[PDB]
């Protein structure tokens, strides 16, 4: 994929969900038209998704130290990747996956 | 293995029977692979020639003459190697991965 990712021919199947419509009271005399009056309704719940991953361990004889992703050592008004005073979560910067090195 | 010394202008060479050499093959491909750049130093075409073994070096990421943080430094003594004296010999075998016939 050009955005980056894992191109799949059979990707994870998309999951669709809907509230089953519940009609408001129909008239007492039959009518051909479909029922246009419904009960205002919504649902809530809990969802869980668990992905197993396969890792390729880094095996390298490089002598000197790598470059690692490290949080800022210096003080700050609030922790990065954590809530602020108002409870708003925030992610301060995009984090790529390439800090290790290999030989080309 | 032969030691050579200089006394004034004369030269003299002599066996050192206790001396060793170190040989390893990099079979995990963990080093800069510098073969295939068509450098000199191959075995001579003609079986009766004696050839000098070329020096190993490698290049790494730079900016100008300076080095960047991803620059790797490799210490070749940090591998297991086999130390051979004059009575010892060395061997290894290798099996090519399937490749298309060169079409001649």
């Amino acid at each position: 994929p050009l955005m980056g990712g894992f191109g799949l021919k059979h990707p994870p199947p998309q999951i669709l969900i809907k509230n089953t419509p519940v009609p408001a009271d129909p008239p007492t005399t039959f009518s051909q038209a479909k029922l246009a009056s419904f009960i205002t309704q919504y649902s809530t719940g809990q969802v869980s998704v668990e992905i197993e991953w396969e890792l390729q361990k880094e095996n390298s004889k490089r002598w000197n130290p790598e470059i690692q992703y490290t949080s800022n050592y210096y003080k700050s008004t609030n922790v990065d990747f954590a809530v602020n005073t108002d409870g708003t979560y925030s992610e301060p910067r995009p984090i790529g996956t390439r800090y290790l090195t290999r030989n080309l | 293995v032969k030691e050579v010394t200089q006394n004034e202008g004369t030269k003299t060479i002599a066996n050192n029977l206790t001396s060793t050499i170190q040989v390893f093959t990099d079979s995990e491909y963990q080093l800069p692979y510098v073969l295939g750049s068509a450098h000199q130093g191959c075995l001579p075409p003609f079986p009766a020639d004696v050839f000098m073994i070329p020096q190993y070096g490698y290049l790494t990421l730079n900016n100008g003459s300076q080095a960047v943080g991803r620059s790797s430094f490799y210490c070749l003594e940090y591998f297991p190697s086999q130390m051979l004296r004059t009575g010892n010999n060395f061997e290894f075998s290798y099996q090519f991965e399937d490749v298309p016939f060169h079409s001649s």
